[PDB]
RNA sequence: UGGGGAUAGAUUAUUGCAAUUAUUAAUCUUGAACGAGGAAUGCCUAGUAAGCAUGAUUCAUCAGAUUGUGCUAACUACGUC
RNA sequence: GUGUCUAACACAAGGAAGUUUAAGGCAACAACAGGUCUGUGAUGUCCUUAGAUGAACUAGGCUGCACGCGUGCUACACUGA
C-alpha cells in the first residue's frame, strides 16, 4: 500500500498512550509516498492532529533562524536520518521516532501549581524536544544534524537520561512533583 | 541517484531527455579530445564574474561553460550576450551593505559565442537578435544523448 | 619529514598549499591562484611535502612578475607614483612604503595625512 | 514508575488567573478532577502519573 | 585538537571520530574503500 | 482528440492538455522527468500510481506552465493532472469508471481535487511584514 | 477604430452607439477588443508637513483601452466615426480597408 | 546671473515654485501637499 | 578557520563646470571587533511570521531608507482577564 | 444539539468558499491652546525693505568630533561558506 520514500512501510502500530496513537500518523489518509503535501492546519483546535507526523517532523526540524523555509533539506536531513537508525539497529526508523515521541513527552508539567498535558501537546513538546537537542548537537561540533536527530531519537527511544528530551522531561516532572 | 523506475514514456532522444551536468561535461570533454575549442592563453588568467571575485577552480572550466552555453542555446533560439550575461547572472555581497545582482564576465561569454561560431555550431542570421543553432551541432547533441540514453537504460 | 615549514620562518604544513601562501599574502585568494597555476602545483596538495624548489619557484613568481603573463590591472603596487615605474612591493615591504607614503602625506599636508597623524579614519567615522 | 490511562468524561472549565489551564473531570469506577495544559476535549485519555488528590471544583 | 594527520558502518563522520581526522580525509577513506550528500547504503 | 484542464495555486497555473495517446508525459517542451528536486519528483509521480499504467497507456498528457516557483508549480501540475485524468474518462471514458478514480484520488487526498484557498495579503505602512511593525522605543 | 477613456460607462455607451451603427451601414466587425487597463497609481503620504504615523493612501487614474475594426472602405468609416462621436472619449481609425 | 541646467535648481512644484516634495513620476511635476488639492479634478480616485 | 568584512593602500572608469571631507564604480592587495548578546524590551495566529529577493520614490549624479510586489511556506494556543 | 426554546448561538455534512469569505477604503459626537505661517498670491499683526533679513553670485558649512541615547543593516559558520 503507502510506503515512506517508497521504502518504508509505516503499517506497524505502537501501544502508547491510546490518545497519542490517534495523534500520530497511523491513519492511511495521514500516510504519504514521499513527505510534504501541506493542508491548512491551522483552522479549527484539533486541526493539527490531522497533520501528518512527518510533516510536522520536517516542518520542526525547518524552524529557527538559517533552517526557516528550507523544507526539502528538512525532508533530506529526516531521510538520512532514517537511514542512520536502519543502519544502528535493523529496526524501522518510523516505528523507533513514534516510540522516541512517545517516550520523550511530558506527563505533567508546572504552573503559577501543576497540571496534566494534552496528548496533542506531548507530541508537539516531544518533536520540539527532540530536534531542539539535534540543534544544540549539531552547533559547532563535528556530527551532521541528522546524525544528531537519529542519535537523539536511538537515545530517546532506548530512554536513555543522555536524550536532552528525556533529562528536559525528567527535570520538568521532577519540578511539578517538587512543588505539587 | 542515477537512475530510478518510472512508468510514463519519455521522448528519448533531445536533451529535455538528458541529465544537464553530465550530459555537459561529457560534450565538454569530447570538445577537448577533439581539440577544436581552445582555452585560450589569457582566459587561464581571468576572474568568471564580480558575483563569485573568484573562479571555478577547474582548469577544464572554459569546456564546461561553453558546453553550458551551447545546451542553453538548445532550450532558447536566437539568444545573444546581454542575455547571456544575465543568464549567467549571481547575486553579488556589497561588503557590509546588502546583495546586488551581478552578471557574468562578458568576454569570455563572447569569446564562447565567437569559437562556437568559427566551429560552425552557430549561426547569427540577418534575421532577429542573435546566433542559433546549426543543424550538425543539433544532430551532434542529439548523439550524444542517444548515447548517455543508452548508457543510463541497459 | 611531512609538516615542513614555509617563507621567512612560518610554521604552516598541515595547510593546503594555496592556504599556506595566502596565510603569507595574498589572501584575497585570486593572487595565490594564479601562483599556484604558475608554478603548475596542485592546490589540494598539503603545504609539508612540497620540495624547496618548487617554494623557491613560489616565491620567485610572488617576488617578481614581469616574465609572467600577469596584467597591470592584477598587480599589487600598480604605477607608483614617480616617472620611473616600479610594481608588485608586497609583504613587509609594502607596509613599510606605507608608513614612508604616510609619512610623506603629512610633510606634505593631505587630508588623508592630517587625518592619520590625527589618528582619524579616512572615511570617517561619522558622528559617533 | 506507577501511572494510569484514565478516560476523559467531563471538560469542566477553563483554569490559571491567564486561562490557560483547562479543568477536567477523568473516569477510571471512579471519577477524578485534575487540571490539563493544551487541547483536550471529552473522551481524551489523560496520563495521571499522580492518581491521588481530585482538583478543587471551581 | 589532536584529529589532524595525513599517516597510519559507512558515513565519514563515523569515519573521522574512530581514526581521529578531518572529514575530508575520512571521504579519501571512503574513496579508497569505494575502489551535497552521498548515499552510503 | 483533446481534452482540457488547468490548476493553480499561488500565481503558478499549469494547463493540462490530454489528448488520446500512447502514454506519453510532458512539461512545455521538457519530459516529466526534468522536474528535478526529488520530493517533487514524487509529488508528481503520486498520480501516475493512484490511476495504473493501463489507464494511462491510452492517453498521452502535455502540461504548459506560467508562473510561480517550483513547489508551487509541482502542486499545480499535480492538480491539473487530477483533474486532467477525470476529464479524460468523463469526456472519453465512463462516468462510473470516473468516480472510482476520483474515490482513489480523494482516499489519497483532496489537494489533486480542489485547488489552494491560500492568496497573499498586501503589505501596509509601518512594516516590512503585511501585518508585522517596526520597533516601538522610548 | 480604438476609443480611450478614464470612463467605463462612456466607453460602454460608445461600444452600444458603435454595434448599432456598424449594423446601419451592415458592416462587417470584428468584436470589440478589450486591451489591458493601465492605472497611473500614486502612493501619496498624508500630512503636508509629515506628521504623526507615516500613513500612506494610494490614488488612481485607471484608464480604459478598446479596439472594434472593420473591414470597409475609408470614407465609409470616416463618415461613421464622425456621426458615432461624442466628447469625452479619445477615438483613432486605423482603417485603410475596402 | 550664472545658470544651473540640472540637480535641484533646475526644477519646482508647478503650482507653487516650492522645490520640495514633488511628484516627478508620469511627469506631473506638482508637490504632493499641492497635488492632493488637485488629484480628484486630474481625476485620480483613492481606492486602496 | 578558507567564518566575518570593519579599516587602509595602491587603479581605471562613470555623472557633472566642479568629486579634493575616500561622490559613485570596479581590480588587486589589507583581514579590526565579533566565539549567538547582560538589565531590559519589539512584532506576530494562516500563504501570514520568518528568510530571500526585486520594481517604484527621490535621481544630472545614489539604497543599507520608504513604499509596493513576489517566491521559498514555520511554530503555537485557537484563548483569558 | 443548545438558546425565554424568542432574538440567536454551537457542532457536523453539503459546498470553490461558511465569522459580515480574507484584505482594504470611507471614519460620527465632542475635544486637544498636538504639528504645520520653510507647500501654497491662504493670512492678521511685528520686524526689516537699497553700505536690504529682497533678488543674485563666489567659496566654506550641513557627513565636523573626548562622548551619550533611539531606528535599521551586516555578522558570529558545516542544516554553512
Amino acid at each position: 500500500d503507502i510506503k515512506l520514500f517508497k521504502k518504508w512501510s509505516y503499517e506497524e502500530i505502537n501501544i502508547a498512550d491510546l490518545s497519542l496513537v490517534d495523534c500520530i500518523a497511523v491513519s492511511q489518509k495521514a500516510c504519504v509516498y514521499t513527505p510534504h503535501t501541506a493542508g491548512r492546519y491551522q483552522k479549527k483546535r484539533f486541526r493539527k492532529a490531522l497533520c501528518p507526523i512527518v510533516e510536522r517532523l520536517v516542518n520542526s526540524m525547518m524552524m529557527h533562524g538559517r533552517n526557516n523555509g528550507k523544507k526539502l533539506k528538512a525532508i533530506r536531513i529526516v531521510a538520512y536520518a532514517f537511514e542512520i537508525i536502519h543502519l544502528m539497529t535493523g529496526e524501522n526508523p518510523l516505528q523507533v521516532f513514534v516510540n522516541a515521541v512517545q517516550k520523550g513527552g511530558p506527563r505533567e508539567d508546572s504552573t503559577r501549581q501543576a497540571v496534566d498535558v494534552s496528548p496533542l501537546r506531548r507530541v508537539n513538546q516531544a518533536i520540539y524536544l527532540i530536534c531542539t537537542g539535534a540543534r544544540n548537537a549539531a552547533f559547532r561540533n563535528i556530527k551532521s544534524i541528522s546524525e544528531c536527530l537519529a542519535e537523539e531519537i536511538i537515545n530517546c527511544a532506548n530512554e536513555s537520561s543522555s536524550s536532552y528530551a528525556i533529562k528536559k522531561k525528567d527535570e520538568i516532572e521532577r519540578v511539578a512533583k517538587a512543588n505539587r | 541517484r542515477l537512475l530510478e523506475p518510472v512508468p510514463f514514456v519519455k521522448t528519448n532522444n533531445c536533451i529535455k531527455d538528458v541529465d544537464a551536468d553530465l550530459f555537459i561535461r561529457s560534450y565538454a570533454t569530447h570538445l577537448k579530445l577533439h581539440n577544436k575549442i581552445t582555452y585560450p592563453k589569457w582566459c587561464t588568467f581571468v576572474k568568471t564574474g564580480k558575483g563569485r571575485k573568484l573562479a571555478p577552480l577547474n582548469e577544464d572550466w572554459y569546456f564546461i561553460r561553453a558546453s553550458s552555453i551551447l545546451r542553453r542555446l538548445y532550450l532558447h533560439p536566437d539568444i545573444g550576450v546581454g542575455f547571456l550575461r544575465r543568464q549567467f547572472s549571481s547575486k553579488q555581497r556589497r561588503g557590509v551593505a546588502p546583495n546586488h545582482t551581478s552578471l557574468a564576465s562578458g568576454k569570455i561569454l563572447r569569446s564562447i559565442l565567437q569559437q562556437l561560431e568559427n566551429l560552425g555550431y552557430v549561426e547569427q542570421n540577418p534575421k532577429k537578435k542573435g546566433r542559433r543553432l546549426t543543424t550538425k551541432g543539433e544532430n551532434a547533441i542529439n548523439n550524444f544523448a542517444r548515447y548517455i540514453n543508452k548508457k543510463v537504460y541497459n | 619529514q611531512h609538516i615542513l615549514r614555509i617563507l621567512n620562518t612560518n610554521v604552516d604544513g598541515k595547510e593546503k598549499v594555496i592556504i599556506a601562501l595566502t596565510a603569507i599574502k595574498g589572501i584575497g585568494k585570486r593572487m595565490a591562484t594564479v601562483i599556484c597555476k604558475q608554478a603548475n602545483v596542485d592546490p589540494t596538495k598539503r603545504a609539508g611535502e612540497l620540495t624547496t624548489e618548487e617554494i623557491d619557484n613560489i616565491v620567485h613568481i610572488m617576488s617578481t612578475p614581469t616574465q609572467f603573463k600577469i596584467p597591470d590591472w592584477f598587480l599589487n603596487r600598480r604605477k607608483d607614483l614617480k616617472e620611473g615605474k616600479n610594481i608588485h612591493v608586497i609583504a613587509n615591504q609594502l607596509d613599510s612604503y606605507l608608513r614612508e607614503d604616510l609619512e610623506r602625506m603629512k610633510k606634505i599636508r593631505l587630508h588623508r595625512g592630517l587625518r592619520h597623524h590625527w589618528g582619524l579614519r579616512v572615511r570617517g567615522q561619522h558622528t559617533k | 514508575e506507577k501511572s494510569k490511562l484514565a478516560k476523559v468524561e467531563k471538560v469542566l472549565g477553563r483554569t490559571g488567573s491567564r486561562g490557560g489551564v483547562i479543568q477536567v473531570r477523568a473516569q477510571f469506577g471512579r471519577f477524578l478532577i485534575r487540571n490539563v495544559k493544551g487541547p483536550v476535549r471529552e473522551g481524551d485519555i489523560l496520563a495521571l502519573l499522580e492518581t491521588e488528590r481530585e482538583a478543587r471544583r471551581l | 585538537k589532536l584529529n589532524h594527520a595525513v599517516f597510519i558502518v559507512i558515513t565519514p563522520s563515523a569515519i573521522a571520530e574512530k581514526y581521529k581526522v578531518n572529514l575530508s580525509v575520512a571521504r579519501a577513506v571512503i574513496n579508497h574503500l569505494a575502489d551535497s550528500q552521498k548515499l552510503y547504503t | 482528440k483533446r481534452v482540457q484542464t488547468f490548476g493553480k495555486k499561488k500565481t503558478a497555473v499549469a494547463v493540462a492538455t490530454v489528448t488520446n495517446g500512447k502514454g506519453l508525459i510532458k512539461l512545455n517542451g521538457k519530459n516529466l522527468d526534468l522536474v528535478e528536486p526529488y520530493i517533487l519528483k514524487t509529488k508528481v509521480y503520486e498520480p501516475l500510481w493512484l490511476i495504473g499504467s493501463g489507464k494511462l497507456k491510452n492517453l498521452d498528457i502535455r502540461i504548459r506552465v506560467k508562473g510561480g516557483g517550483q513547489t508551487s508549480q509541482i502542486y499545480a501540475i499535480r492538480q491539473a493532472i487530477g483533474k486532467g485524468i477525470i476529464s479524460y474518462y468523463q469526456k472519453y471514458v465512463d462516468e462510473s469508471t470516473k468516480k472510482e478514480l476520483k474515490d482513489v484520488l480523494l482516499r489519497y487526498d483532496r489537494s489533486l481535487l480542489v485547488g489552494d484557498t491560500r492568496r497573499c495579503e498586501p503589505k501596509k505602512f509601518g512594516g516590512k511584514g503585511a501585518r508585522a511593525r517596526y520597533q516601538k522605543s522610548y | 477604430i480604438a476609443l480611450t477613456s478614464k470612463n467605463l460607462r462612456a466607453i460602454e455607451k460608445v461600444c452600444s452607439d458603435i454595434m448599432k451603427g456598424a449594423k446601419e451601414k451592415n458592416l462587417n466587425v470584428s468584436g470589440p477588443v478589450r486591451l489591458p487597463v493601465k492605472t497611473l497609481r500614486i502612493t501619496t503620504r498624508k500630512s503636508p508637513c509629515g506628521e504623526g504615523t507615516n500613513t500612506w493612501d494610494r490614488f488612481e487614474l485607471r484608464i480604459y483601452k478598446r479596439l472594434i475594426d472593420l473591414y470597409s472602405q475609408c470614407e465609409v468609416v470616416t463618415q461613421m466615426t464622425s456621426i458615432n462621436i461624442d466628447p469625452v472619449v479619445e477615438v483613432e481609425v486605423i482603417i485603410t480597408d475596402s | 546671473v550664472h545658470p544651473k541646467k540640472y540637480g535641484q535648481g533646475s526644477r519646482q512644484c508647478r503650482v507653487c515654485s516650492n522645490k520640495h516634495a514633488i511628484i516627478r513620476k508620469y511627469n506631473i511635476n506638482i508637490c504632493r501637499q499641492c497635488f492632493r488639492e488637485r488629484a480628484d479634478i486630474i481625476g485620480f480616485k483613492k481606492y486602496r
